[PDB]
C-alpha cells in the first residue's frame, strides 16, 4: 500500500521497517490488547463486514463431521508405512 | 588477488574509439585472445630459441615468432610497429 | 467523514444498502487520495461494488482511463460478465 | 540411465541445420546427427574428467572444459583460460 | 618512470617480463624481447578492436557484442587464417546463401 | 580504409533517410494531435457500446 | 486460406536463425544428458551451470560447422536435400571419422 517511492532522485519511506513492526506488534492476555492496536492501525486502509451483521436471507449452514474405518487393505497399508 | 589485461584494452579502444563501450563477455573474449596469441608467441619463440640453441630469447627470436605466426602482410606491419618500439625504447636509454 | 457521493448513473441492478456504504467508503478513499485494503466476508458483492466505484470514477470524474485489474485465471471470465451486466458501457 | 541422447529434440537439430542454410533434411540425418554429437562429447567430457581427476577436485570446472577443448584442437572464447 | 611510458606502450611491459620470466617458455629473456612483443600485442588488438568498432557502428550499436566482434573477426580473410580454429560463444554465424537455393527462375 | 569507407556510406545514407522520415512522420504526429474528445461525445459513445 | 510455397518458410527461417544468437539447444535435456555421459565416464561428479553452458556452446559450434560442410558438399551432388551419406562422408573428409 506505502512501499518505498523514489521522487527526484531521491527515496522515500512509506511504512515501518519490517523488523520495527515485528518488535511492536508480534513480539507480545497483551496479545488482545496488541490485535486491538493492529485493528486501529488497519481502521483507515481495511473496511470489514460480516455476514451475519449484513444480510438475514441465507444464514442457514450446517457442518457434519463422518467417521470413516480404515479397509483391511487400506489398514494393512496404513499399519505397515507406521 | 588476481590481474587482467581488461583495463589496457578499454584505455586502446578509447585511444581508437572513445564513444565505443565493451560489455564483460567482450571483454573477457579479448582478454582470451590476447592471452592466446601470447602464449603462441612465447612458445614459438622458446622453440626458434632451442633449436638454435641460444639460451636467452632476443628481439629476434620474437621478430622471427612474428614473422612466423602472423599472415605475411599483418606481419610486415606488426614487426614494423615493434621495431619501431623497440628503437624508441633502447634510445631512451 | 464518508460522503454519500452519488450513485452512478451507469448503475445495473440495484447496489443492496451496505454496497452502497462500501462504494461511498471507496470513494472516500478516493478523494483522500489514498490505497486501501478492502475484506469482506465473501459472498458480499465486492465485485459489483468493484462496478459501482469504477461508474464513480465514471460519471463525476469523467475518468474511463485504462484501469488495470489483475485476477486468477478462473474468476477472470465471470468478471468480464458481470462488466457486461452491471456496466455494459466499459470497454 | 533411460535415454537421454534421444532427449535432444529434432526441433533443436532441426534448428541448427536451419543455421546451416540447409533447405530440406532426410530423416534418417537425425540419428546419424545423434551418433556424431555423442562420440564428440564422449571424448570431451573424458578428457574434462580426467583433468578433473588430475586437479584432485571433485567438481569439474570451465577451466577444464577449456583445457578439453583445447587439447582437441578447438579454441573457445569468453569463459577464461 | 615506467618502461611502458618509455617504450612508449600501453601493455605492461613490466607484467609482460614478469610473464616470461615466470612462464618458463626460456631460461632467460633478452630485454627486447618482452617490448617486441607487447608491440606485436598492442597492434594486434589495434586493429581487431578498429574492426569490431567499425562493425558496432554499422550496427548503429556502440558497445562491441560478441556478435559484432565476430562479424568483424570473419570479415578479415587474415584474422579469420589466425583465429580459423577459434570458437567464440555467443558469434552466431555469417548470412550464407547458395545462389542454388533462392526461388523462382533466374 | 574500405571497410570504414563502406561504413561511413551507409551511415550518411541513413542518416538522410531518417530525416526524410522523420519529417514525414513529425506531419503524420502533428496532424494527428489536433483530435480530441468531449464528455458529450464519449458519453454517447459509451450508450452505443451500452 | 492463404498458405507459403514449400521452402518460403524455409528461407524465412534461415534468415531468422541465422540473424539470432540466443543458444539452440534445450539447457535441461542438455545439462542431463551430459550428466549421463559424465556418470558413464564417473560417478557422482559435479557440474555446475558454467561447465555445461560452455560444452553446450562448444557442441554447437561443432555440429553447426560439419552442418556448413555437409550443406557444401550436398549441392556438389546437384541435390537440395543432404542425406546421410553427406554426413559420413563429410566427417571421413574433415579427417574425423578416418
Ligand atoms: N444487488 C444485487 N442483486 C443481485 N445479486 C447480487 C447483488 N449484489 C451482489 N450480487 C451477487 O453476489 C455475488 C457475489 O459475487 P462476488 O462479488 O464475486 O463475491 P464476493 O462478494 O465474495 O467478492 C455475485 O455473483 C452477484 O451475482
Ligand atoms: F470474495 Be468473493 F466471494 F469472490
Ligand atoms: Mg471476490
Amino acid at each position: 500500500l506505502m512501499p518505498q517511492t523514489v521522487i527526484d532522485g531521491k527515496k522515500v519511506s512509506g511504512f515501518a521497517d519490517l523488523d520495527a513492526f515485528q518488535q511492536w506488534f508480534g513480539r507480545p492476555k497483551e496479545t488482545k490488547k496488541t490485535v486491538a492496536k493492529l485493528h486501529q492501525v488497519l481502521r483507515p486502509y481495511l473496511l470489514r463486514r460480516l455476514k451475519a451483521d449484513v444480510e438475514k436471507q441465507m444464514p442457514a449452514k450446517y457442518e457434519h463431521i463422518v467417521y470413516c474405518k480404515l479397509s483391511k487393505r487400506q489398514r494393512f497399508l496404513y499399519d505397515d508405512f507406521m | 588477488r588476481k590481474e587482467t589485461y581488461s583495463s589496457y584494452i578499454y584505455k586502446v579502444l578509447k585511444q581508437t574509439h572513445p564513444d565505443t563501450g565493451i560489455s564483460q563477455k567482450s571483454m573477457s573474449i579479448l582478454n582470451s585472445f590476447v592471452n592466446d596469441i601470447f602464449e603462441r608467441i612465447a612458445t614459438e619463440a622458446s622453440k626458434l630459441a632451442a633449436y638454435n640453441k641460444k639460451s636467452t630469447i632476443s628481439a629476434r627470436e620474437i621478430q622471427t615468432a612474428v614473422r612466423l605466426i602472423l599472415p605475411g602482410e599483418l606481419a610486415k606491419h606488426a614487426v614494423s610497429e615493434g621495431t619501431r618500439a623497440v628503437t624508441k625504447y633502447s634510445s631512451s636509454t | 467523514s464518508v460522503v454519500d457521493v452519488p450513485v452512478p448513473s451507469l448503475l445495473r441492478g440495484n447496489l443492496r444498502t451496505y454496497q452502497k456504504q462500501g462504494l461511498n467508503w471507496l470513494a472516500s478513499l478516493y478523494n483522500n487520495h489514498t490505497n486501501g485494503i478492502l475484506a469482506d466476508e465473501m459472498g458480499l458483492g465486492k465485485t459489483i461494488q468493484t462496478i459501482s466505484l469504477l461508474a464513480y470514477l465514471a460519471c463525476e470524474k469523467e475518468n474511463w482511463g485504462p484501469h488495470l485489474i489483475v485476477v486468477p485465471t478462473s474468476v477472470l471470465l465471470n468478471w468480464e460478465m458481470e462488466f457486461k451486466r452491471f456496466a455494459p458501457g466499459f470497454k | 540411465l533411460r535415454d537421454n541422447i534421444q532427449g535432444i529434440t529434432k526441433p533443436a537439430i532441426r534448428r541448427l541445420a536451419r543455421r546451416g542454410g540447409v533447405k530440406r533434411i532426410s530423416g534418417l540425418i537425425y540419428e546419424e546427427t545423434r551418433g556424431v554429437l555423442k562420440v564428440f562429447l564422449e571424448n570431451v567430457i573424458r578428457d574434462a574428467v580426467t583433468y578433473t581427476e588430475h586437479a584432485k577436485r571433485k567438481t569439474v570446472t570451465a577451466m577444464d572444459v577449456v583445457y578439453a577443448l583445447k587439447r582437441q584442437g578447438r579454441t573457445l572464447y569468453g569463459f577464461g583460460g | 618512470q615506467s618502461r611502458s611510458a618509455k617504450a612508449g606502450l600501453t601493455f605492461p611491459v613490466g607484467r609482460v617480463h614478469r610473464l616470461l620470466r615466470r612462464g618458463n617458455y626460456a631460461q632467460r629473456i633478452g630485454s627486447g624481447a618482452p617490448v617486441y612483443l607487447t608491440a606485436v600485442l598492442e597492434y594486434l588488438a589495434a586493429e581487431i578492436l578498429e574492426l569490431a568498432g567499425n562493425a558496432a557502428r554499422d550496427n548503429k550499436k556502440t558497445r562491441i557484442i560478441p556478435r559484432h566482434l565476430q562479424l568483424a573477426i570473419r570479415n578479415d580473410d587474415e584474422l579469420n587464417k589466425l583465429l580459423g580454429n577459434v570458437t567464440i560463444a555467443q558469434g552466431g554465424v555469417l548470412p550464407n546463401i547458395h545462389q542454388n537455393l533462392l526461388p523462382k527462375k533466374s | 580504409m574500405e571497410n570504414t569507407m563502406k561504413v561511413y556510406e551507409k551511415l550518411s545514407k541513413a542518416e538522410k533517410k531518417r530525416k526524410i522520415i522523420q519529417e514525414r512522420i513529425r506531419k503524420h504526429k502533428e496532424q494527428e494531435s489536433q483530435h480530441m474528445l468531449t464528455q458529450e461525445e464519449r458519453l454517447r459513445i459509451a450508450k452505443e457500446t451500452e | 486460406p492463404h498458405r507459403y510455397r514449400p521452402g518460403t518458410v524455409a528461407l524465412r527461417e534461415i534468415r531468422r536463425y541465422q540473424k539470432s544468437t540466443e543458444l539452440l539447444i534445450r539447457k535441461l535435456p542438455f545439462q542431463r544428458l551430459v550428466r549421463e555421459i559424465a556418470q558413464d565416464f564417473k560417478t557422482d561428479l559435479r557440474f555446475q551451470s558454467s561447465a555445461v553452458m560452455a560444452l553446450q556452446e562448444a557442441s554447437e559450434a561443432y555440429l553447426v560447422g560439419l552442418f556448413e560442410d555437409t550443406n557444401l558438399c550436398a549441392i556438389h551432388a546437384k541435390r537440395v536435400t543432404i542425406m546421410p551419406k553427406d554426413i559420413q562422408l563429410a566427417r571421413r573428409i574433415r579427417g574425423e571419422r578416418a
